[PDB]
RNA sequence: AAUGUAG
RNA sequence: CGCGGGGUGGAGCAGCCUGGUAGCUCGUCGGGCUCAUAACCCGAAGGUCGUCGGUUCAAAUCCGGCCCCCGCAACCA
RNA sequence: UCUGGUCAGCAUGGCCCUUACGGCCUGGGCGACACACGUGCUACAAUGCCCACUACAAAGCGAUGCCACCCGGCAACGGGGAGC
């Protein structure tokens, strides 16, 4: 059931199996089951040959998709460094790029606590 | 949930409406 | 100070000084020598004062070439002590001279200048020297 | 930079975005009441000298 | 189960 | 010179006779307790093993060479 | 009681600036970020989560305003448009 490269859903509900692919959410997915016709309480266990080429056809062909999406995305965060726009930036010090309190949290784009300190006060 | 801004809930908490909350 | 960065071995036999020189006994570099007239060893302290009276002397100016080098180890016991007990231990270190070697060697300089800083070098030398010029030196065809 | 902005705030030039609200006693800008035009303070001190009209101490 | 700068 | 011992996180010491894991106490940092500071509690950081070679697959460890520090011996005349 | 807070809401004794410590504007900043603490929100799921259907509130608020209801759009919203 390798859909999608090195991408394979199985047993479960075709509709949701669907997400286990970059590129396919719920969304693209339930629009794609009624185009081809198919009852997604089915699972990937079951279902005819044909079934499954008629599936690989309508996705494949329309959008992208792990590889050539995801390779995508980041020729355009790299064209970000052109002169260097703002968003360039951010980038480049893996920041927040959409315009977010640094001050506290951020954790998420920044890799857990660098406590790192040695702050002084009054000995005498 | 009451921050999936693609569901009820989500909508609901933020108070607005889209795809996954029809407006009426 | 002046010496090898490694040696196969620390300390050395004395040995002997026949005559002539082997090689070393043409110019080849500069356009003046300071020749040996007598076989000696020759100590690094030697060498550089030596050379570093000739620059003095035309103070940072042409170019200087130092032909030999100290090689062997110069061994001696601690002051006061009797015989036997191993080997010495290493002072410093000479290079073997033998008559005809040339030592150094001089260019981008008058001779005035040359004739003159050399004599100063012979005299920090332990041993009778000569000046050269560069006659039938040119072994070649 | 009190008494040049209140006179700043009383005419409406420029772009109606800047049109902003001003206490008309204090010369206060943050915390005032469009219907009473007054700031926060300038209320509660008219207020509890019956200067407003039908606006009484409230208790439920 | 210690401690608390001068006026 | 004549023998012998030491050199490891900031301090004091393990580990080395028995190559492959650097351990301990104090201290430092960040967070607790206090009105606050110790005391106490939580959790972290930090060592080129003085130094250059040699052996080994592999060196803090085994082998030498230099650099420091401490200990003994220097008697018969 | 805390020489508690507030001269920066306003008032006010005094001190101090009076081609500037006043005043006008453009642009920035107050939103910075290796870090630490406070108040918080959403969660870690099955007494749960999701989708379709269907009930029961109160207190407010609304004209260069709240918008019924139709129509475009997956939707934000955008056209029309009744009532107040």
């Amino acid at each position: 059931a390798r859909i999608a490269g090195v991408e394979i859903p199985r047993n479960k509900r075709v509709d949701v199996a669907l997400t286990y692919i970059y590129g396919i959410g719920k969304a693209r997915a339930k629009e794609a089951l009624e185009k081809t016709g198919i009852n997604p309480a089915t699972r990937v266990k079951d279902l005819t040959e044909a079934e499954v080429v008629r599936l690989r056809e309508y996705v494949e062909n329309t959008w992208k998709l792990e590889g050539e999406l995801r390779a995508e995305v980041a020729a355009n965060i790299k064209r970000l460094m052109d002169i260097g726009c703002y968003r360039g930036l951010r980038h480049r010090r893996g920041l927040p790029v959409r315009g977010q309190r640094t001050r506290t949290n951020a954790r998420t784009r920044k890799g857990p606590r660098k406590t790192v300190a040695g702050k002084k006060k009054a000995p005498r | 949930g009451k921050g999936d801004r693609r569901t009820r809930r989500g909508k609901i908490w933020r108070g607005t409406y889209g795809k996954y909350r029809p407006r009426k | 100070m002046l010496m090898p960065r490694r040696m196969k071995y620390r300390k050395q036999q004395r040995g002997r000084l026949k005559g002539a020189t082997k090689g070393g006994d043409y110019v080849a570099f500069g356009d003046y020598g300071l020749v040996a007239l007598e076989p000696a060893w020759i100590t690094a302290q030697q060498i550089e004062a030596a050379r570093v009276a000739m620059v003095r002397h035309f103070r940072r100016g042409g170019k200087i070439f130092i032909r030999i080098f100290p090689d062997k180890p110069y061994t001696k016991k601690p002051l006061e002590v009797r015989m036997g007990k191993g080997k010495g231990n290493v002072e410093g270190y000479v290079a073997v001279v033998k008559p005809g070697r040339v030592m150094f060697e001089v260019a981008g300089v008058t001779e005035e200048q040359a004739m003159e800083a050399l004599r100063i070098a012979g005299h920090k030398l332990p041993i009778k020297t000569k000046i050269v010029r560069r006659d039938a030196y040119d072994e070649a065809q | 930079a009190r008494k040049a902005l209140i006179e700043k705030a009383k005419r409406t030039p420029k772009f109606k975005v800047r049109a902003y609200t001003r206490c008309v006693r204090c010369g206060r800008a943050r915390s005032v009441y469009r219907f009473f035009g007054l700031c926060r303070i300038c209320l509660r001190e008219l207020a509890h000298k019956g200067q407003l009209p039908g606006v009484r101490k409230a208790s439920w």
